[PDB]
């Protein structure tokens, strides 16, 4: 009896997924939002 | 390919739909044969359901558990299983692999 | 001495020492399960 | 003291059978849940990571 | 049977679920070191009343023989459940953490 | 057992009479000799 069946419940793990899930696709947007004002920002000092 | 976290998850009900066996493993085979092949299929998909990997997507883990037995979905969206002589043959398609006269009317009352 | 069933599920054979006896066994029909329409003693023939 | 025979300990024999064949089953289940679990620790924190 | 490398369907993985595989290449649950504990040479028979005894049970047959079960159970289950819940409990605190 | 090293400095095995324990361990450069500069957040979890 001391030993439990299980630790924690199913909700936490699909919680921790969906925050996981939710944190790789908000980096993957930021990167490419970044790759692009990178390419921007050597774009107007091209033109400067 | 609409969403962006469920290509696993049709893999996986792609392969439990290959081991699903079809006409090629009874009817001119052998029923046994055919019984311990279905009877594989559900404790397959019965430990895939019980592992944790169906926690997530209401809509995937209540088609697993229709796919199981379980009718709870069914009565609580009768309203759309039009009626009971689909539900009859589909509690036939579910948990009956071999069905006796007998035990077919008992089913059907 | 011993029994035995016949694989297409019709004959019973009992077998021992001198001899053996095959017993014809009627299919079942109607609504009860049993034999002979739901029948409770049937007469089943033998031959040796 | 009471009525001694062997049906008592037959019973007390295959009852004591039984519990351990439930508490094997229990701690196979418990073992199968905990390695599963373990999984699932170790992809959230290879994601995390 | 004993369980190397074998096809099992019931408990073992092969990946991240229970998967028919044929060799060992991911460890499922405990089952190996299950076996591994569990490695003996001996059984535990359940025993069945249907025998034609002579006359009355012996109590020092009766007590020679609940005895010899007994030692035959602490010997051959006892000792591989507490290692069965001491490996369970081993991975619990570190869960936690 | 025994425990071992890698040549790259990454891996740290626990060999056993029974198996090996791989764990991943960063390097240790900057600020008090912490992961990467200060990282505690890395991936400490044990293979066999």
């Amino acid at each position: 009896s001391r030993a439990c069946f299980q630790v924690g419940s199913e909700e936490e793990k699909r919680q921790l997924r969906t925050e996981s899930d939710g944190l790789h696709s908000f980096f993957l947007e930021i990167k490419e939002t970044t790759e692009s004002l990178r390419g921007e920002f050597s774009a107007m000092k091209i033109k400067n | 390919s609409t969403s962006a976290s469920a290509r696993s998850m049709c893999r996986v009900l792609d392969d439990l739909l290959k081991k699903m066996p079809m006409l090629h493993t009874g009817g001119t085979q052998t029923l046994t044969e055919f019984e311990l092949k279905w009877q594989h299929w559900r404790e397959e998909c019965e430990r895939h359901l019980q592992n944790g990997t169906f926690s997530s997507n209401v809509h995937m883990e209540a088609v697993c558990r229709v796919l199981l037995g379980d009718e709870e979905v069914l009565l609580e969206k009768r309203d759309l299983m039009t009626t009971w002589y689909h539900f009859l043959v589909s509690r036939l398609l579910f948990k009956h692999p071999t069905v006796k006269p007998t035990e077919l009317h008992f089913y059907a009352q | 001495n011993e029994v035995l069933l016949s694989p297409t599920q019709h004959h019973v054979a009992l077998v021992g020492s001198k001899g053996v006896m095959v017993l014809e066994i009627p299919k079942r029909w109607g609504k009860k399960s049993e034999f002979e329409g739901g029948e409770k003693t049937v007469n089943c023939r033998t031959i040796p | 003291a009471t009525a001694m025979t062997y049906a008592q300990l037959e019973n007390l024999i295959n009852k004591w059978s039984l519990e351990l064949e439930d508490q094997e089953k229990h701690f196979l289940q418990q073992a199968t849940q905990v390695n599963a679990w373990d999984r699932t620790l170790m992809q959230n924190g290879e994601r995390i990571t | 049977p004993p369980s190397p490398p074998l096809l099992c369907s019931q408990s073992d993985k092969s990946s991240t679920e229970i998967l028919p595989h044929v060799l060992a290449d991911v460890k499922g649950p405990f089952e190996e070191h299950i076996r591994g504990i569990l490695r003996r040479n001996s059984a535990n028979p359940l025993l069945l009343n249907s025998s034609s005894k002579d006359s009355s049970p012996p109590p020092e047959e009766c007590l020679q023989l609940l005895s010899r079960a007994t030692q035959v159970f602490r010997e051959e289950y006892l000792l591989k459940q507490d290692l069965a819940n001491e490996e369970i409990q081993r991975r619990v605190k570190l869960l936690i953490a």
